[PDB]
């Protein structure tokens, strides 16, 4: 009544596939009589151990749900960004205006707005 | 979340049903009376249910169906039999008084009296639940209320849903065997509304199924519930790549675009390959390359028409199990190697193909056998062409002297359209006919 | 300081691009859970050019990941490395596109578009200065082909100098896997010929042969050809992240290759492809690496480049080499076969070393060809478009909400010309 | 590089293996499948002499 | 690669493809259950390691079919191969052509078009019937006219039972035996015939045995088949084919009659005194007082000679034995032929049976020559439909259902013109 | 530095082929998985020569194994030394070859003409400078012949500066292993004498020849057979290979013996064989060596030497040996008996002698001799094939193969003027 003792199996089938006696719904053999009607043959028979899914794939959609819950993303934000610097210094910050906001090296013979 | 709705009519319609909910019961581990049977064990990963069931607040499971019928005697087997405690009580439809082999009663006073009811029910399942790729008919022609109340309900449903596909599935009559002296009048003058209110149209023929059994199995004398059986392994392999994921996955809408030309040419075929009896699976392959070859063969095809009449316009293809995607490939062109198998002039790439990863699975005493592989091919042929070049001559030779024609003017039909549906389908052997010629 | 975004399209993307971060995250040293345990030190100095920071020291990849149906983020979340990716960094329709091209560019797809590009401005503010954007696409389908079309002519226009990238499965000659494939592929290099500054062409059946012919493999699935071109990717911005002796950007590489702005179609082939039973076999040398490149077999387009001339050659080796190896073997190039080649350029070959292999592996390369012989499957995807079109096979899906008839014969003038843009330069 | 070259005969025998594995068991689970389509058949004809 | 995939028609057909395919199967290893890649030329694979032989049980009696299944080996040839026609056909080429024949080619066109995608690379088709027997002659002779059409270049030889011209089993076997070849000679590469009192010959002489059955005669075509096909299996000292002799033994596309004859028939009492040396076993192939046609050569022209070799074999005893055949002039000289040999080798000794009729073996070798005896000796037959077509017997059954009596005076002319290309080929060249 | 590269072909070619490399092999000293096995380090100086240097030690052959039938390819692998053969080499066909040069060079040569000369010119592309090339296949069967000598041809368009050069196998022409083989040989070697540059062929007859009477061995398989030829065609590339004290090159004795470059047949056998049984007593001297190949009781091919006389002789020896008493032994055949020799042109020998002999052999040497012999096996040819050419039989195979009746006359003249070729040169 096992069905990984009687078939490999993929060690991600449910304990539903694994353990068949649980389907204990289906019809119980009834010996037959002269009154048996032929639409009555659909479903005569519990599954067996032989008859189960080795391997399943079903589609999970808990991720889905969970993320698509609300709605997507959309900005809705004030225009923030900062216009960043060409040359690669921390202390160097020089954009496409503005080209001359840099330490200035410390020149001996003239201050250094005197070129 | 990706569902379908199967809406079943007649005593063919409902007979399928009895075998499908049967099947899709045992491909999940739904018990016959709802009870996803895990006791307090913990597992991860699940909702492959929503396609066809709908988890209520009790924890039981009841699917989407109505069953209409017009006769009481099918549906209350369903009623007394053991899956009473599956289907939620409302959507057992049942009728009164039958249709009686008569489209005029099935279509225009019998049905007035109960289709109120039916799309008060179906309007309640649809609002139900999220999304719909698409309802999934199943009826008859050779019937009335497969045919009368079939012909009502889509003129019905296309107006007031629209845009959500249809599919549609058919028992066609055959050229020696038929079961009524009304099946001509009715296998035309159905196809005012099979043509311009479905999307597509699948076709089944009886007398196949009784030829492919004698050959392939080793049955003889097979009765209407293994004609059952079979084309529940048709409708659990087109939707299989809804709930079971793979590597390539067709959706409704998916095989719909690649498969019908023009918006009169929805009337494909459908074949079962790796159909054998559980004897002989012991014995061959039934390898990736084998049973392709298979679907093309004349011997096993679903409708009595020579396919090696016609030209093949588009193909869709359903494998499934464990198949690589190079082994598709190197059939294919195989296939196009060969100059027996005739493809149209216009169309050089030829087929759609669909791989899923879950096994196509077995049902208990069900002569069908387990194997890893299955395919199911789709294909849109003009070979069908003449398969109605059989039934225009069993419609106006009955027509000329007017056999069994009181019954349907006296109930509200006019003579008017009886000689309207024989024009409408004398311009379809035209349509197959001009787009076969090449430029 | 220059970083890149990496976005991905349709579901053959997301076979690509997921593969693509378990390649690229083997190469920085990051686990599942995102936090770096790696060996040695420069190996995370140039970690922001794709990555990303969060709290407490772990890294995130920075991508936005589309799709029309939600099947697919499940399983992207469900994968090895999909643990990493942002939760709000998916997006995600809810009706897929069914094959259809125009369903996928006007009536399902638009109303998706809006929304990434939401996630795209999110990650482009981030940035010390953007090297480009990259995108991964399918010409076969129709939710790669034409929204991740609509994806391109959008950030073209709003981000219009940076260097756009994009690597395409180009639809194959007749093994082929989608009826409606000429209709859905002819209407994406419309638009893909005047918004990419590169473009890859990789066959799927250029990417069979290498996997029977070089690696004689037993079960070539997709597990695999996802990796293939996921080398390439990772090969050709090598010299992005790490250093070396003549480093060749994303951008440098283009400018040395294509002579006329709308010659960008390329093909591409990866050099160190062995099979397992010839490891003990193949030799390290750098002249074996070449024979390699240049080898009919490992060209990954689906037409083979000896019937014409190679406009511009690169070659991007990685690892420790002599670089007097590397500017000699390709001259013995030139000088044996010199009619494959065009002589209006007296020099057709850019080179590029980086001293960081990949994991596994002495040295590797990646060719790049710009061919004269990728007019072919131009004219064979137009040949099965006007044999479709000759009495419109199936031109009623595509008609019927809003694209009228007139932008298909359009579209052949935008194509039967480029066919004939190679024919002109192919010689005089 | 010689480290390369004991990883791709680690390869090689890790792909022989699992080939073994699944010939064995698959047949093996054959035969059983088999041995139950027999007991099943005899029940049936013991079912029809009954009626 | 090496795949002969066959097809059986008829009763004939089918206890052959029983009693040959006993040393086919003891040659490998498969009991007859079908469990356990020498065997992939024959034997398909499933999944779970069970076969099928890639033949197809064609046959219109219905009892064959019954008969070869509840022997010991059941579920060895599989059922699903098992074709079977309602009512037998019964001496009528008519019967198994036009009114029978054409309702099964659409299961033959099944059971032979599924085969073809099981083999690497498929290298022909050995084909199983008799001339005798009307159901024999009629779907090998569709089967060859459809098939040739839709494949075509593929290698076709048949077996088949020819008859001897002492004793027969049926009245006017030589029409049915002379209409069916008008497609041999178009649709088909090449052909093979034993008779039977050839083999009742032998089967006294050689082993020492008395009252021998059918199923007897039925291991002795084994012990030919095996050598024929098994150089193709197993990797010899020189690994040959049959599209080898296809081409080798075909000077003409109307000559293709080769000769077979088997060297180990010695008796279990003879067993104690050869010594399986390669000249001995060369003489019992190339002295044809006892071999499996009943013709003597020695007015025939000896053209080409195939010689298969299974066991203990050294090369430089067998370029001595042939050398020692090119000694002798008792085998003459034809012009255009030098030499006109063929040597060939194998590394599998063939498998004693057990319910066999001879003692342990070493050493093998059959020969193939191209011999117009044979083709002198079909002047025979060809006279003796005359004195039966001078007085229009039994036509009245075949005529019904198509064969019409202008084809029975064609086949005439067309085999006449036969033998007058005999005279001119044994015209000297 | 000089390297060689290989093309093989065929089930014929491929069992003289795995048995040559297996002793190539010996004096290399290379692990039968590939690693260094040397014994000396003067035994390690050109194995570069035929070898790849595969890291880890490791060597390859530079060798590529073509075949059409993959049936006896397992007779190759499953060999004694067949693992050192590399598997990209390996190119297998699906159809059969048909035991036709026909069908193996028109129509199944058609589709693997180009995968075969791909791989060739990738190989070698990658020499320096490639000194000397072979090719081992047969002449009595089809693929061996057919895609034996077509890609002769392809590669002679690509390199017709480098030397070519065969190892062929006539057919036994006393008893046939083809009954028609006049069909199979002469319209292969038909091919051949344009397509290559010098012609090695040895004959079964003579290989059966030592093991009866001389080598007093009975029961010789095809590995005894192999032995009297895979040390034979190693036997003539010795001072190229190994250094010697007077070392020459493969090409330069292709130099050295001719003055006019039209014909090329030679006979190659190996010299030092005698029983083992007279292994102790025959041990003398190396006039003992030069008394077996001036012999005739060595038969190097199936031509007698004795019918005509010789326009030159040449003889190579590995090993320490000594200078005046060659000078005495060229001397004293000359003295006795002149008719082997032309009496016009005096000088004839090239005796190139090395200093390394092969492992348990001292003085080893090798026999490449012209004369007027070769004339005779196709002389009883053209009493064959004018026997079966007046009637025409077996051409109704050859019709639809491509070809026509024509090639088949023009063929035979291209052979009947090198016999009156051959008879006019001996003659005055
Ligand atoms: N394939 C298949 N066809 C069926 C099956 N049951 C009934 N049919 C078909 O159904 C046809 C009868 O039409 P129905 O749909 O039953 O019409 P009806 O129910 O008899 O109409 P009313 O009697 O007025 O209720 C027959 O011709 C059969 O061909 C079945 O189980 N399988
Ligand atoms: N040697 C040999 N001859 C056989 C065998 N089976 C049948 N025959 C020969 O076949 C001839 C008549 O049998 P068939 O050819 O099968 O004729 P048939 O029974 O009418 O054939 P079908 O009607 O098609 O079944 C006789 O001459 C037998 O000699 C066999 O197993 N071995
Ligand atoms: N290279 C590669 N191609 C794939 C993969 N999966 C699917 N494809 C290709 O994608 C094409 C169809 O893609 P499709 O699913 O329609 O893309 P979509 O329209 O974006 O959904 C086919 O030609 C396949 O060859 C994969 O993992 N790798
Ligand atoms: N010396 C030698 N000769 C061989 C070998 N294999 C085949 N042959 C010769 O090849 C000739 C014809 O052989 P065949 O198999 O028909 O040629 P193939 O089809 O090209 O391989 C015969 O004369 C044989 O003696 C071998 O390993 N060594
Ligand atoms: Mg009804
Ligand atoms: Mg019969």
């Amino acid at each position: 009544e096992k069905t990984s003792d009687w078939y490999r199996v993929s060690e991600d089938l449910p304990a539903r596939f694994n353990n068949p006696a649980w389907f204990r719904g289906y019809r119980t053999k009834e010996p037959p009589s002269v009154y048996r009607t032929s639409n009555q043959a659909y479903g005569s028979r519990a599954p067996t151990v032989h008859e189960m899914p080795k391997v399943f794939y079903p589609n999970s959609y808990k991720f889905s749900r969970q993320v698509a819950v609300g709605g997507m993303f959309q900005n809705n934000t004030l225009n923030v960004y900062m216009e960043k610097s060409i040359v690669t210094g921390p202390d160097n910050y020089i954009t496409s205006y503005d080209r001359l906001n840099f330490h200035p090296s410390y020149r001996v013979c003239r201050p250094s707005i005197c070129d | 979340m990706r569902e379908c709705i199967s809406v079943h009519v007649g005593q063919a319609g409902v007979q399928i049903g009895n075998a499908c909910w049967e099947l899709y019961c045992l491909e999940h581990g739904i018990q016959p009376d709802g009870q996803m049977p895990s006791d307090k064990t913990i597992g991860g990963g699940d909702d492959s249910f929503n396609t066809f069931f709908s988890e209520t607040g009790a924890g039981k499971h009841v699917p989407r169906a109505v069953f209409v019928d017009l006769e009481p005697t099918v549906i209350d087997e369903v009623r007394t039999g053991t899956y009473r405690q599956l289907f939620h009580p409302e959507q057992l439809i049942t009728g009164k008084e039958d249709a009686a082999n008569n489209y005029a009663r099935g279509h225009y006073t019998i049905g007035k009296e109960l289709i109120d009811l039916v799309l008060d029910r179906i309007r309640k399942l649809a609002d139900q639940c999220t999304g719909l790729q698409g309802f999934l008919i199943f009826h008859s022609f050779g019937g009335g209320t497969g045919s009368g109340f079939t012909s009502l309900l889509m003129e019905r449903l296309s107006v007031d849903y629209g845009k959500k596909s249809k599919l549609e599935f058919s028992i066609y009559p055959a050229p020696q065997v038929s079961t009524a002296v009304v099946e001509p009048y009715n296998s035309i003058l159905t196809t005012h509304t099979t043509l311009e209110h479905s999307d597509c149209a699948f076709m089944v023929d009886n007398e196949a199924i009784y030829d492919i059994c004698r050959r392939n199995l080793d049955i003889e004398r097979p009765t209407y519930t293994n004609l059952n059986r079979l084309i529940g392994q048709i409708v659990s392999s087109i939707t299989a790549s809804l709930r079971f994921d793979g590597a390539l996955n067709v959706d409704l809408t998916e095989f719909q675009t690649n498969l019908v030309p023009y918006p009169r040419i929805h009337f494909p075929l459908a074949t079962y390959a790796p159909v054998i009896s559980a004897e002989k699976a012991y014995h061959e392959q039934l390898s990736v390359a084998e049973i392709t070859n298979a679907c093309f063969e004349p011997a096993n095809q679903m409708v009595k028409c020579d396919p090696r009449h016609g030209k093949y316009m588009a193909c869709c293809l359903l494998y499934r199990g464990d198949v690589v995607p190079k082994d598709v490939n190197a059939a294919i062109a195989t296939i196009k190697t060969k100059r027996t198998i005739q493809f149209v002039d216009w169309c050089p790439t030829g087929f759609k193909v669909g791989i899923n990863y879950q096994p196509p699975t077995v049902v208990p005493g069900g002569d069908l056998a387990k194997v890893q592989r299955a395919v199911c091919m789709l294909s849109n042929t003009t070979a069908i062409a003449e398969a109605w070049a059989r039934l225009d001559h069993k419609f106006d030779l009955m027509y000329a002297k007017r056999a069994f024609v009181h019954w349907y003017v006296g109930e509200g039909m006019e003579e008017g359209e009886f000689s309207e549906a024989r024009e409408d389908m004398a311009a379809l052997e035209k349509d197959y006919e001009e787009v076969g010629m090449d430029s | 300081m220059r970083e890149i975004v990496h976005l991905q399209a349709g579901q053959c993307g997301n076979q690509i691009g997921a593969k693509f971060w378990e390649v690229i995250s083997d190469e920085h040293g990051i686990d599942p859970t995102g936090t770096y345990h790696g060996d040695s030190d420069l190996q995370l100095e140039r970690i922001n050019v794709y990555y990303n920071e969060a709290t407490g020291g772990k890294y995130v990849p920075r991508a936005v990941l589309v799709d029309l149906e939600p099947g697919t983020m499940d399983s992207v979340r469900s994968g090895p490395f999909g643990q990493i990716f942002r939760p709000d960094n998916f997006v995600f329709g809810q009706s897929g596109a069914g094959n259809n091209w125009a369903k996928g560019h006007y009536t399902e797809g638009a109303e998706l578009v809006d929304s990434v590009l939401d996630v795209v401005r999110k990650e482009a503010e981030s940035c010390d200065c953007l090297q480009g954007f990259q995108l991964t696409h399918s010409l076969g389908g129709g939710t790669g082909s034409g929204m991740g079309t609509l994806l391109i002519s959008k950030i073209r226009e709003e981000y219009p100098d940076r260097i756009m990238n994009t690597f395409s499965v180009v639809p194959s000659p007749k093994v082929s896997d989608t009826v409606v494939e000429p209709y859905n592929a002819t209407l994406s290099v419309h638009q893909l010929v005047e918004n990419t500054d590169e473009t890859y062409c990789i066959d799927n059946e250029a990417l069979y042969d290498i996997c029977f012919r070089t690696l004689k493999l037993t079960t070539p699935t997709y597990g695999d050809l996802n990796h293939l071109v996921s080398a390439t990717m990772s090969g050709v911005t090598t010299c992005l992240r790490f250093p070396g002796q003549l480093n060749a950007d994303l951008r440098k590489l283009a400018v040395n290759m294509v002579p006329f702005p709308r010659l960008h179609f390329f093909m591409p082939g990866f050099a160190p492809l062995t099979s397992r039973g010839s490891q003990q076999y193949r030799a390290l040398t750098v002249p074996e690496l070449t024979q390699q490149m240049f080898d009919a077999k490992n060209m990954m387009a689906a037409c083979d480049p000896r019937h014409g001339r190679y406009l511009t050659v690169a070659a991007v080796f990685r690892g420790r080499m002599s670089m007097k190896e590397v500017d000699e073997q390709m001259l013995n190039v030139q000088n044996k076969n010199s009619s494959y080649f065009v002589e209006w350029i007296p020099n057709n070959v850019k080179t590029a070393v980086c001293d960081i292999p990949p994991r596994g592996l002495k040295m590797s390369a990646t060719f790049i060809g710009n061919s004269t012989a990728i007019q072919e499957l131009f004219k064979r995807i137009s040949e099965q478009f006007t044999a479709m079109f000759r009495r419109k096979a199936f031109l009623h899906w595509y008609t019927g909400e809003g694209m009228d008839e007139m932008e298909f014969t359009e579209a052949e003038s935008n194509m039967n010309d480029l066919v004939s843009e190679y024919q002109q330069y192919q010689d005089a | 590089n010689m480290k390369l070259m004991q990883n791709a005969l680690q390869s090689l025998q890790e792909e022989t293996d699992k080939k073994k594995q699944k010939k064995e068991d698959m047949r093996r689970e054959q035969k059983i499948y088999y041995q139950y389509l027999a007991q099943r058949h005899e029940e049936e004809k013991a079912q029809e002499k009954e009626l």
